[PDB]
């Protein structure tokens, strides 16, 4: 490449790996939990896509942005009733089994809880 | 005259079997052998042996050391040293200013054959390797053996009295001694100390 | 009269569990050392590697 | 990229025990292969049509033993030290 | 001989790890970075289960 | 609080562990209990306060409120008594 | 050194035949990091299994050297 | 403008709109921080890149 | 690197292919057998010349500092 | 400017032989007449990662196993 | 010399037989390790030390 | 030329990140590294174990008599290991150990030996067993990289360290005998500089 391009792609490279680095520095005097697996992380993911894929059509015919918001704020009132109890219980989750059964709780009920309020507040909009 | 000499090695070294089951009593006059390192510091203290004045040389003895420093390329830690006092001897008064400072007073003893044990130890922590590859590990070793002692206590009757301040002391104080030279181990060091006994020469 | 009141409200949640057959441990149970479960202290943070986009 | 780590004696003695992990892997390998390890066999007796097959076990890394070490470490090819 | 006590530890962890983790010999992914950790763990736990009884009393 | 898979069931333990003949055998078959309303079955049932915290201590050992309700009784006896005798 | 030899087999020994018993109850698995109430089981059998089987071993052997030397 | 300045254009200092102005960017910022260097102008293949969400009020 | 390291990896070459030839038929040895233990020694050189290369290589791609290319 | 001990060099050694071992037993990689086929070099670089990664996980939790018990 | 060989000797053979009762447990025992025949076991122990015991010549040597 | 934010950040975008590469690699050099501290830095404080806590603690201390007792290994007071086999082994004019399994037995006597620490540079060790490095520089910097890792090159007293708690943990979950924990109580306190920009907590 030329030297701009390396520089540029230097640039790029140094920025991502800011993770890298700040790995090594890790501090005693800290509260460690397990961190949620990628497994688990991937269903989370995928039943948030869900609720966009549901949400998607009536948002994008409303056209003023008053009615998405109130939408969006309800939803994650919702949403955010049960991120404390997936918080709460990771935190005291003592092995990646406790782990796995908070994160397959609370993505099951977003499963089934949250698409059934998801579908009514729509149907209401 | 039994010579019957307890090797005192491994967990013991750590922890003096007296000073475990709180047992000076039993082990009182009790051949002792040891192995480690001595320290710099001397302590004098005032007595008088065949009827000539002198003073009676005490030196710690490192008989175990413990790491526990995990960062180790990031800090070196001071360890944790576990130590005895040990009576080096009698020196008359005049002569008392030709005791060397962390003098050498047994020649280290000889390494070990089997390679095995060029290793540190798990209850020690020593390394007996005349070269060891890592600086920091590296530590001298020497073998004596003595009579394990109870420390002595205040008593006027007997003209026994000590001036801390002034550097005057008449009996031994393991307490007092422990404190001024810095030994981690210091229940142990009031517990009992050891007086090293050597054959005829 | 202090306790008459208390009591009865333990009992009566207690006689509800039953009816419903929860026999399980009720919410705020904290058990000795020796039923709680060991908590694992031993994480290994995932191979970082640069993200392709 | 060789270098001088034991000595002469302790070199001996590292590839005796080498040879006798693989003594013990080939001991496994043959027993396996000749099928004298079953659950239908009862009594330590080994019968003539075992005893074959462990002789022609024993003849086949007598033979290939030495000359394989050669050609691996012909192909091996390690430089010299010093 | 102590480290050699912990080097079998070790190798016998990873060999016994592996031929489960890398069953199927598809390539790993993020989340098998976790699973191998999680069959470290299977492995010491049984160890600490299995030696505690053979020293059991009685 | 407790995962399913971390809830040791001390509870169904002990009712497993009681006679055959028991009311809280007929409370599990689906007996209901209902408090007294009268002055003369209150005065009754002033007397079975030791006997219900006793069961449920058993039942639900280790239990917060009643942990708790245990410790603040028997305080509560000892200072009435020692007031009581003084 | 017949000490520290000794002690370093019995710790080999109790390391192989605790994976030995692992493989065997299959309780290495990488869903999980916790080994259930049944898996624990199934290794103190296990390990109660070879215990006693060395322990007849040692017996028959001390009484009678049919080993051929 | 995302923040006008008629919020506090009384005011020839604007140091209270450059605390409403930086607030309201950091509330962005702490939003899309983490995903600047995957799906905005910080990927690798500058080609395909799209400008940060938080830039106008930055 | 230590001699014994290469005999160490003699020993389980020889061990690999011993397995490979005698493992599933398990007959008299022959002229043949030696032709295959010849190939067997080959295929195995470079399979470990080619595992060699990809784990150098996948260890060595992966990232360990801020990326100074000068 | 960094430097290597012997006993660091031969425990790489050691790794390799035991990815090499493990990938040929597993890839049949001994089936040929001294040319790995495509199909084979394919699987072998699949394990070759897989070990890779797998090492490095396993010495740092061993390394983290360790530091836990330190401290 | 001669007692550092006969040690070496004794540790070779504590070894091997030890490796070797392992190899036949491993093999006999089945049903999740939980059931295996302890006469069976004997026998094969002795099967695989005869076995080790001819073949320990021709591949333990110094060249 | 049209000035407009968006496109107009076309041009900055590049220019802002070259800046922060310079920035963030003399964060990372200087200061970061000077001030930070990596592996959980803290103070240790040690107590020596009173003589009052030391009644009736430390019941067993031959451990080799448990270990032998109760291991799961056949019994070593056999006499036919004298002479059960026979080998061709000999110059044996110094004290040999034996260590076990196939795989590890070299790897634990180059620890052992000495001069299995001497540093080597690459240019000197750039011959794998049959690979050669010297005429594959891409495969040679994927090789010097790989050592980079300080987890693959680590020092023989980590190395020690790291072996000395394994054991301690294989012991004493093994055999419950508490001669192998620390005999120094140790009390551990995260002593960290606040007064600092580069480094914050959460």
């Amino acid at each position: 490449m030329d030297t701009i391009q390396k520089m540029n792609y230097e640039a790029t490279v140094n920025m991502g790996r800011q993770d890298l680095i700040t790995r090594e520095y890790t501090f005693y005097s800290d509260y460690e939990f397990i961190p949620i697996q990628e497994d688990r992380k991937q269903q989370m993911e995928d039943a948030l896509n869900n609720l966009h894929k549901i949400i998607h059509p009536t948002v994008t015919q409303l056209k003023k942005k008053a009615n998405v918001q109130e939408i969006q704020d309800r939803v994650f009132r919702k949403l955010q009733g049960w991120e404390g109890e997936l918080n709460t219980c990771v935190f005291s989750a003592k092995n990646v089994r406790d782990s796995n059964f908070c994160a397959d709780r609370f993505t099951n009920r977003i499963n089934t809880e949250g698409v059934e309020f998801v579908k009514q507040i729509l149907r209401e909009y | 005259a039994k010579d019957q000499p307890f090797d005192v090695d491994g967990f013991d070294a750590k922890v003096y079997p007296w000073v475990r089951e709180n047992n000076v009593n039993d082990w009182e006059y009790k051949l002792v052998k040891m192995r480690g390192y001595f320290k710099d510091q001397r302590f004098f203290v005032r007595r008088k042996r065949d009827g000539k004045e002198g003073f009676l040389v005490f030196a710690p003895f490192v008989t175990a050391v413990e790491r526990v420093n995990h960062r180790l390329k990031q800090k070196d830690l001071l360890p944790v040293e576990y130590s005895v006092f040990v009576n080096l001897g009698w020196v008359p008064v005049e002569n008392k200013k030709d005791v060397e400072l962390g003098g050498e007073v047994c020649p280290p003893m000889d390494a070990p054959t089997d390679s095995t044990l060029f290793v540190n130890d798990t209850f020690t922590g020593f390394n007996p390797d005349p070269a060891n590859p890592e600086d920091t590990e590296q530590v001298t070793l020497t073998e004596i053996t003595g009579i394990v002692r109870r420390g002595e206590q205040q008593d006027i009757l007997a003209r026994r009295r000590n001036w801390n301040k002034e550097g005057i002391y008449n009996w031994v104080d393991l307490d007092y001694m422990g404190k001024i030279f810095r030994l981690f181990n210091l229940d142990a060091i009031n517990t009992a100390y050891i007086e090293r006994v050597v054959p005829s020469f | 009269q202090k306790y008459y009141t208390h009591m009865e409200h333990l009992w009566t949640v207690h006689v509800n569990r039953l009816n419903q057959k929860i026999l399980e441990d009720p919410l705020y149970t904290f058990y000795p050392q020796e039923l709680n479960v060991p908590k694992h202290n031993i994480i290994v943070p995932t191979i970082f590697r640069d993200t392709p986009q | 990229s060789t270098r001088k780590i034991f000595d002469s004696e302790e070199q001996s003695f590292i590839r005796l025990v080498d040879k006798f992990y693989l003594g013990l892997s080939l001991t496994k390998l043959c027993a396996q292969s000749c099928n004298l390890l079953r659950n239908d066999i009862s009594g330590s007796a080994l019968t003539q049509k075992e005893k074959d097959c462990l002789s022609i076990c024993y003849n086949n890394i007598e033979k290939t033993q030495s000359a394989f070490y050669a050609k691996v470490k012909t192909t091996m090819n390690l430089p010299a030290v010093e | 001989m102590e480290q050699n006590t912990t080097q079998v530890f070790s190798d016998l962890a990873y060999k016994v790890c592996f031929k489960v983790i890398n069953d199927k010999n598809k390539p790993f992914v993020l989340h098998d970075e976790q699973r191998l950790a999680n069959c470290l763990t299977r492995y010491v736990e049984a160890f600490n289960v299995t030696s505690e009884y053979f020293f059991r009393e009685r | 609080m407790i995962l399913p898979h971390n809830n040791r069931q001390l509870a169904r333990q002990y009712f497993d562990s009681l006679p055959e003949n028991d009311i809280n055998r007929k409370y599990y078959e689906g007996l209901k209990y209902e408090t007294p309303k009268t002055f003369f079955g209150r005065f009754l049932n002033q007397f079975n306060i030791d006997a219900k915290l006793d069961t449920l201590s058993k039942f639900y050992t280790y239990q917060k409120t009643i942990r708790a309700t245990q410790a603040e009784l028997q305080e509560d006896r000892k200072s009435y008594l020692t007031n009581s005798l003084l | 050194s017949d000490k520290r030899k000794i002690q370093h087999e019995g710790i080999i020994a109790l390391i192989n035949y605790s994976t030995l018993c692992a493989q065997k109850c299959d309780v290495l698995k990488g869903h999980d990091d916790k080994i259930t109430d049944t898996e624990e089981q199934c290794l103190r059998v296990c390990a109660e299994k070879i215990r006693q089987t060395f322990e007849f071993t040692n017996d028959i052997y001390l009484k009678n050297p049919n080993l051929t030397k | 403008t995302v923040v006008p300045t008629q919020t506090f254009y009384q005011m020839q200092d604007y140091y209270m709109l450059c605390g409403l102005r930086f607030e309201r960017w950091f509330r962005c910022d702490l939003v899309y921080h983490d995903q600047r260097h995957t799906k905005f102008d910080q990927v690798k293949n500058q080609k395909n890149y799209k400008t940060y969400p938080c830039y106008r009020e930055y | 690197m230590d001699p014994v390291l290469g005999d160490v990896i003699a020993t389980r070459i020889y061990k690999a292919c011993f397995k490979h030839v005698y493992g599933k038929n398990m007959k008299a040895y022959s002229e043949k057998d030696e032709a295959k233990f010849d190939q067997c020694l080959t295929s195995y050189v470079e399979s470990y010349k080619s595992v060699t290369n990809h784990f150098i290589t996948y260890l060595g791609q992966l990232p360990k500092k801020g990326l100074s290319l000068d | 400017d960094t430097e290597v001990s012997n006993h660091n060099y031969t425990q790489a050694v050691a790794y390799l032989n035991r990815a090499t071992s493990s990938c040929v037993k597993k890839c049949d990689s001994l089936n040929n007449n001294g040319s790995l086929s495509s199909k084979q070099e394919s699987c072998l670089k699949t394990c070759a990662e897989n070990h890779a990664i797998a090492t490095k996980i396993h010495a740092e939790y061993i390394r983290k196993l360790a530091e836990s018990k330190y401290l | 010399e001669d007692n550092y060989a006969a040690d070496v000797q004794r540790q070779f053979n504590r070894t091997a037989f030890d490796s070797l009762y392992k190899i036949c447990y491993n093999s006999l025992v089945q049903k999740n390790g939980s059931t295996i025949d302890f006469q069976k076991q004997i026998d094969c122990h002795q099967r695989l030390i005869q076995v080790f015991a001819k073949i320990a010549p021709i591949v333990v040597k110094v060249e | 030329t049209f000035g407009e934010l968006q496109t107009a950040d076309d041009y900055l975008h590049v220019l802002q990140l070259r800046s922060q590469n310079k920035w963030v690699k003399n964060y990372w050099n200087r200061s970061l590294q000077e001030t930070g501290k990596t592996n959980k830095a803290h103070v240790i404080s040690p107590q020596e174990q009173l003589r009052l806590s030391l009644i009736n603690q430390y019941k067993s201390l031959n451990l080799s008599s448990s270990i032998k007792h109760n291991a799961p290994f056949i019994n070593r007071d056999l006499y036919v290991f004298d002479d059960l086999f026979s080998y061709n082994l000999g110059d044996i004019t110094t004290k040999k150990s034996l260590f076990n399994d196939k795989n590890s037995f070299l790897t634990s006597y180059s620890y052992l030996n000495n001069n299995s620490w001497n540093n080597n540079e690459f240019d000197l060790i750039d011959n794998l067993p049959f690979t050669t490095l010297f005429d594959n520089n891409d495969l040679f910097n994927n090789y010097k990289s790989f050592f980079q890792d300080s987890i693959f090159n680590s020092p023989k007293k980590q190395l020690s360290s790291d072996s000395k708690q394994l054991f301690k943990h294989i012991i004493y979950r093994s055999i419950k005998n508490n001669i192998i924990q620390d005999y120094t109580k140790l009390v551990k306190h995260e002593d960290f500089d606040e007064y600092s920009r580069w480094i914050k907590r959460s």
